[PDB]
């Protein structure tokens, strides 16, 4: 969902130790970067998404 | 997970200390020792009076 301003939250899964992709939403293509972490789990109940 | 610290033998003293995991939240750990007792292992030989 889009409003006229404001902040929306966007749930991503990445095998990357440094993320860096493009986010397409309607119409703008912006830049996302960051960093992320190991997990806690050793062994899960899921595969890999 | 497996921590590890050294709280120096003072009672009455608090110790606080904090576990950082690589992307999770940081985790408050404190110690207060509010006595620390040093019991020898003691055995009787004799008893004498007067």
């Amino acid at each position: 969902e889009l409003t006229e301003q404001g902040s929306a939250t966007i749930h991503f899964s990445t095998a990357n130790i440094h993320p860096e992709f493009r986010l397409q939403i309607c119409t703008s293509y912006v830049t996302c970067k960051g960093d992320c972490h190991p997990p806690k789990d050793h062994i899960v109940t899921h595969p890999q998404y | 997970y497996e921590h590890a610290t050294t709280m120096p033998s003072q009672a009455g003293i608090s110790y606080n200390t904090i576990v950082n995991r690589a992307g999770y939240a940081p985790l408050p750990i404190s110690i207060t020792p509010t006595k620390i007792k040093l019991i020898p292992t003691v055995n009787l030989e004799y008893v004498t009076c007067h």
